[PDB]
DNA sequence: GTTCAGTCCGACGACGCATCAGCACAGAAGC
DNA sequence: GTCGGACTGAAC
DNA sequence: GCTTCTGTGCTGATGCGTC
């Protein structure tokens, strides 16, 4: 019997289109704290995880844990139904095989509701606490973007250098090879980069998965990653008042 | 009313039995239940009576809808030179019947799976979408202008405009015309009668009821007062006549008007055979071996020389300068070959003004001096003529002669034609040649250019006799040829014995069973079952229910991990890997569509066999001790 | 000779664009009542209405009534070259096999001559009927309406009631419904109920239909049972498009 | 060595924007007097010229007349990585096979090194002409022209007179024209030496069109039996030609 | 005169150029 | 391309 | 900024013509 009522519905719209096309489908754990998610990707290569505080609902109604199996693709097609400006309801019936989305207009004249089939999935989860990572860094979002929109066309993968001093991409290619440098910056908070880092770090991954990891960039105008030694890149989304999202990269080579 | 139209009654009357008036256009439901009731009938003879009963109705109220209704009945939509295709496949149409019934695609897919035959989904089901305009009745010259708009409207979102035209013929359908109309669009008719019936059919109408007769004609059966015997003898020499005639013009757009006009006794005066005008090529029968070559030859002179593994040319040199080629089946291949429009005024002599030449071309490797296998010749770019960058160089390889300077050939002894085509061209090597020839009668003789022929990359040996039976007409025998086949000749091919994990359910005549199967080779350094291709040939239909009620019990809900497949299609059933099949094939192929083999050759080119025959169940072995990726791999480097 | 001009030759581009994805061939109409056309489409389904009133015209002149055959595939693609601001003239000498346009801007003519085709008219007189229900909306929200329910399922159920009209439809995905009420302009919603109905229709029609919307900001949406559905544009004071569609079961 | 500065590195995207579809590959001809192309297009039916002024740069040493092979289409593809705002530079050395561009935003830096290859180019020497019409017109209603004739048929007439130029265009869809007559920017002119009537293949000034942004106006140079010239004028740094074989 | 003999008709196969579709994004135009 | 299958004539 | 669109291919998916 869960009931979230969200005012800001365009959080989901863009949270969602994040994922439609790098998993076909997913599983979402409802409980009194908030919404939850990990998932592996189709080729099982990078995870994804994400977190919505149940804080930033306009209101909240978690009579049970729940864990929905939802073809992504589906719910995709219905919330580019969706409205903008209109205030999004969830509600799902607990014996039920779907979920109820209901949205209503602020004009309060377009009253929408649509409910889709449930499933089940043979989830697969791994335990990934927290690490003192040895890069961490916060910097543009659309700068990001626009570095991974340009290198992927030069080379299938990056060469990833920080120095506290600043850091260096480096990608390698048939047509030749190029290397962009960003100094650390201060005095533009939101503009800046910021380095909090331990030790020179240089290793590699393959874009094909960066320019799906870029396709959130509309969720905040800033971007963390951190690096560590021998472990995956980790790339996190702050959602404003709301929540995070947060990819995971393992090493090439 | 023609719902209640019998062709099929015995005293049939051309104008009498009809259902429609005189000058109106023909009601497609009439033609659809004479497809009907030839469907009905499994006797060929009494099929052509009844189509003959309709053609003779037709010539007598509405003379200008016979063309239509022989393409119909053709399944084509004009002249096979003209390029004309209706490009609509299984998916598209599928699509369109799924929307004229309303329904989702799942169950009407799975429906037409279980009885193999759209015809019959067609009809059942119906939209419930009330029209405002009941349509009016369908028309055949209607439905084959429809089927020429359909294949005319290309471009981009042209499928849209496609299912709008067909959907129009869906919900106009009538009684059952929706099964006939289904089967016409994706080929497979399945009528049980074709070109040679047909043309059979137009010779016995045009015979008893000809044209030109002012209506109501006063004449109906020619063949009234002649004896049974008699009858069948004046209409089986019409026939002859019709058929040859037909032959030295593969067009019913040339011949009808003509016909309508003139009378058939006098149509051949105005029908010659020329270049610019296409005719069908020659055929052969198979043939085992030396014995059955000297039995069935055994008073006539002939020769031996090599089948070339490659493709025929027909050529067409006019005086008027250009050159046309035809392929096999009369399609327009001129685009193709721009370089051997090019090269015509260095193969002639001189002397001659035009010809038409039977040829094969090869794909030809001008360094080493020596042919390439066909998977060569088939990397042609199809439509457009830039000679320019020739990538595939190519050799043409004469062995008969049909027409020169004015004086059509066909007439004519082989070994006059192959006299004046020798004294009249000039070779070029690897450019130009005739094909090899032995003139023999003799059997280790025989032997030893065959050990030739496939040592020289050819599929076998080419029997011709050279003077008695030896004009080209196809009307007295079509097959009149022979071919040497190493399949057989060697006493046993390249066999083998691989693995069934999947089926193909079937239609037609394959329709409620299997139809076709897959087949894997046994992987034994993986341990796996790779896809090496599918069968679909050489079994009989008792051994097929053998098989079938074998198979249905074994089906899995899902493919094994010990099962590699990879662009092969999804089998219609998964099926338990215990069964192995022994198999002939004519010659192995680097395929880009199977696993098998994958690195033992070249590692990501896979291999397959052309031309699979099936031979028997090979029930003593188990799977895992089928042919294994070495002996693959063996036997494709034994092959070169 | 026919001559006729319109300063907002926008409307021509509009009309055309609406009339684009439904029907390729249609013979046109002209009579002292103006620019008509009645066509049915190609799969029997559906039909459209033109109305042009003559009086819409900054300048008309007529000598006959004129049926004239013209491919909208071409015509259209001619049409593509007026810019938003442009003057229409459109000109057919009585006896041609081409049609005359010239375009107009606010030092630079564009003329063209469009080659006609001869077409077996098909035409059907509507009765004038009253309808059970009569609905006046934004165009604007009817598009996102279809347009959103062509994702969700193929057919829709329109039903009506007094309390606000609901669109229902559902697919391999589930069931998506919306539920529309009155207000208390150009923004309104509004209706002439006469009683409680409910139909079927093929969304692929309205899809097509909504294309129109940059026309007029609102529409009539006039529904009876056992007949066709009319979806009215009103043009400002130049004519109107309606168009029918054949209901299901 | 070479090392070259210009600010308004937007010119040279929008100049590699303009060439990468028509010509593949192609030879940079390097000087005192700035930086030079001419290249015959793939089917050899239309000839390119680019002209850029040394003194336009805001900075510029060049020490040899180099002529360095590039795949333009790659080139263009390195080109997409910078901002419209970046100051651009470039830099050369004399035996390598290897180009770096340096990108600067007004605090970030892309270095990027592109490898040359070894070509056969074909050259035409073009004496001086005067062409016996001439118009000045602004760019995009050329463009827009061009596209909307490309629809009527494959092929335009040409027509000047001076009172005014008229595009014809013809097909089995129909026949079209646009009248123009002669009239700050926006104004057109022209100077009329004999009256002219010429034929031609649309498809490749389709192509030519790419490079409108460069310019807000274009000049058309028209003579008889010779190739069509169509010019982008770039603001102070140069020049843009494109030379047009008339049909048959 | 019937155990053969040849016709004729449609079952199915393996490649590959063409040849179009189906997202999906930069791009520009309109707001 | 290829093999089987139903049917009218073949000729010993 | 966002809109809906339009023109943009890029890469996939079968129809059809050979053996
Ligand atoms: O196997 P099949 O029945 O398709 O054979 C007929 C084809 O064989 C080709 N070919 C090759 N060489 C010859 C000669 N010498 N004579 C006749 N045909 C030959 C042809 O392509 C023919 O269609």
């Amino acid at each position: 019997m869960f009931e979230a009522r969200l005012v800001q519905g365009s959080i989901l719209k863009k949270v969602l289109e994040a994922l439609k096309d790098l998993i076909n489908e997913a599983c979402w754990d409802i409980s009194s704290s908030g919404v939850n998610l990990q998932s592996m990707d189709s080729s099982h290569v990078s995870l994804v995880q994400l977190t919505l505080r149940s804080e930033g609902f306009d209101t909240y109604r978690c009579d049970r844990n729940l864990a929905m199996g939802v073809n992504l693709t589906s719910m995709s097609k219905i919330l580019k139904c969706a409205g903008n400006e209109d205030i999004i309801t969830l509600r799902a019936e607990d014996n039920a095989d779907t979920l109820a989305l209901v949205f209503e207009a602020p004009n309060q004249e377009k009253v929408s509701d649509y409910e889709m089939k449930l499933m089940d999935l043979d989830v697969e989860q791994l335990g990934i606490p927290e690490q003192e990572y040895s890069c961490v860094v916060k910097m543009p979002s659309g700068e990001f973007a626009r570095i991974c929109r340009d290198l992927s066309h030069i080379g299938d993968a990056v060469v990833i250098s920080c120095a506290k001093d600043g850091v260096k991409f480096s990608a390698s290619g048939e047509l030749g090879n190029g290397n962009i440098k960003l100094s650390q910056t201060s005095n533009v908070e939101e503009e800046a980069v910021t380095i909090e880092m331990n030790e020179p770090v240089q290793l590699t991954f393959a874009l094909r998965y960066l320019n799906f990891f870029t396709k959130a960039t509309p969720l905040s105008s800033t971007v963390t990653l951190s690096m560590s030694a021998d472990v995956p890149l980790v790339v996190e989304y702050k959602i404003a008042d709301m929540g995070h999202l947060k990819y995971y990269l393992a090493p090439k080579i | 009313d023609p719902s209640g139209y019998n062709p099929a009654k015995n005293n049939y009357h051309p104008v009498e039995d009809a259902c429609w008036k005189p000058g109106q256009k023909v009601p497609y439901l009439a033609v659809a239940r004479t497809f009907e009731k030839i469907e009905e009938v499994s006797a060929r003879l009494r099929m052509v009576e009844t189509l003959s009963n309709l053609l003779r109705s037709v010539v007598a109220l509405s003379p200008p809808d016979l063309l239509p209704v022989l393409y119909l009945s053709l399944n084509h939509l004009g002249p096979p030179q003209q390029g004309l295709e209706l490009g609509v496949g299984d998916g598209v149409l599928l699509k369109a019947v799924a929307q004229a019934t309303g329904r989702q695609l799942e169950s009407v897919r799975a429906e037409a799976a279980e009885k193999g035959d759209v015809g019959l989904v067609a009809e059942n089901s119906r939209s419930t979408q009330r029209l405002m305009l009941p349509p009016p009745p369908l028309t055949a010259s209607g439905v084959f202008s429809k089927f020429r708009d359909i294949a005319r409207l290309t471009g981009s979102a042209s499928t849209a405009k496609k299912i709008d035209i067909i959907k129009g013929l869906f919900v106009a359908c009538r009684h059952s015309e929706a099964r006939f109309i289904a089967r016409s669009l994706s080929g497979r008719l399945r009528l049980g009668l074709a070109e040679q019936s047909v043309l059979a059919a137009l010779s016995q109408a045009v015979s008893l009821t000809p044209p030109g007769q002012e209506f109501p004609p006063a004449m109906v059966d020619a063949g009234k007062g002649k004896t049974a015997e008699a009858r069948k003898t004046w209409l089986e020499e019409q026939g002859m006549i019709l058929k040859q005639t037909f032959c030295e013009v593969p067009d019913l757009d040339r011949i009808i008007p003509v016909l309508l006009e003139h009378g058939l006794e006098r149509l051949p005066e105005h029908c010659k055979l020329s270049p610019g005008i296409p005719l069908k090529p020659m055929l052969a029968h198979p043939t085992r071996g030396i014995s059955e070559v000297l039995k069935r030859f055994e008073e006539a002179a002939f020769t031996c020389e090599y089948k070339y593994d490659g493709q025929r040319a027909q050529i067409h040199a006019l005086e008027g300068g250009e050159v046309k080629i035809f392929s096999r089946n009369q399609e327009d291949n001129t685009g193709k070959y721009p370089d051997i429009i090019s090269r015509i005024p260095k193969i002639k002599l001189p002397s001659v003004t035009s010809f038409i030449l039977d040829t094969e071309a090869v794909a030809w490797d001008r360094e080493k001096k020596q042919i390439q296998p066909f998977q060569v010749l088939t990397t042609r770019k199809r439509k457009e003529v830039d000679a320019s960058e020739i990538q595939v160089q190519v050799c043409l390889y004469a062995f008969d002669l049909i027409y020169l300077n004015g004086e059509s050939l066909v007439r004519e002894p082989l070994s006059r034609r192959r006299q004046l085509l020798r004294e009249n061209f000039v070779e070029t090597e690897g450019e130009f040649v005739f094909a090899t020839s032995l003139d023999t009668k003799d059997i280790e003789q025989i032997a030893e250019f065959l050990e030739q022929s496939v040592k020289d990359s050819c599929e076998g040996l080419m029997v011709k006799t050279l003077d008695v039976d030896a004009t080209y007409e196809i009307a007295k025998r079509s097959h009149n040829w022979l071919k040497l086949k190493k399949d057989y000749l060697d006493g046993v091919g390249d066999t083998l014995d691989l693995v069934v994990i999947g089926a193909y359910l079937g239609r037609g005549k394959r329709a409620g069973r299997y139809g076709g199967f897959l087949l894997a080779s046994y992987d034994e350094d993986s341990e796996e079952l790779q896809a090496i291709c599918k069968l679909g040939t050489g079994f009989s239909d008792e051994e097929l229910e053998e098989h079938h009620q074998s198979l249905k019990a074994l089906v899995l809900p899902s493919p094994r991990p010990y099962v590699r497949i990879d662009g092969a299609v999804i089998p219609d059933h998964w099926l338990d890997p215990s069964a192995v099949w022994e198999v002939k094939c004519a010659d192995l192929s680097l395929s880009p569509i199977y696993p098998a083999a994958r690195g033992l050759v070249d590692s990501d080119k896979g291999i397959s066999l052309r031309f699979p025959r099936f031979i028997r169940v090979r029930e003593d072995k188990q799977p895992e001790q089928a042919t294994t990726s070495a002996q693959v791999a063996c036997l494709y480097r034994k092959q070169s």
